[PDB]
């Protein structure tokens, strides 16, 4: 969900 | 169960899905993680591309530095992106 | 999402809906945290009948002490309880 | 589950 996107974002 | 008691427990069963490959279920290997790490967290791990980055987690996360995950030091991962996810949430939120 | 992505997710859903109750949705306050206790956590909760443990729990993961956990010291708390149970379990399964 | 017993029993 947002976690997911986060990952994307984040790294 | 509640959503917490669900959880704890995924996180438990993750583990030991991941740790049970080879001959030893308590602990994850360098081999473990990087699947892992590409199934479970795989939107992480595709964004980046330079693939030292993983060699470079392991390292980081292995605190005992026997070359495995312990159970511990796999939650330190979990904790670790909840943490920077919920940072972000904040960020998002409270700008 | 994978279970990791969504167990990621709840953790900060939960921790989010019990810090929300008051005006600062970044702490779980003392009343809070003995809600969230009594209703996610009731099954250990309810064992217990000594009212002083959840106060000796608070202190415990208060770690900067200021009375309210943040995030990172309420996952302490999951995590604690994940490995005691992951403990459990190897004990059970590797007798 | 397994964790609603096992938090029932430790502690
Ligand atoms: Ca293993
Ligand atoms: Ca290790
Ligand atoms: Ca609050
Ligand atoms: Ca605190």
């Amino acid at each position: 969900a947002m976690v997911s996107a986060f990952l994307k974002q984040a790294w | 169960p509640t959503e917490t008691e669900r959880c704890i427990e995924s996180l438990i069963a993750i583990f030991q899905k991941h740790a049970g490959r080879d001959g030893n279920n308590t602990k994850i290997s360098k081999t473990e993680f990087l699947i892992f790490m590409n199934t479970e967290l795989a939107a992480f791990t595709q964004n980046q591309k330079d693939p030292g980055v993983l060699d470079r987690m392991m390292k980081k996360l292995d605190l005992d530095s026997d070359g495995q995950l312990d159970f511990q030091e796999f939650l330190n991962l979990i904790g670790g992106l909840a943490i920077a996810c919920h940072d972000s949430f904040i960020k998002s939120t409270q700008k």
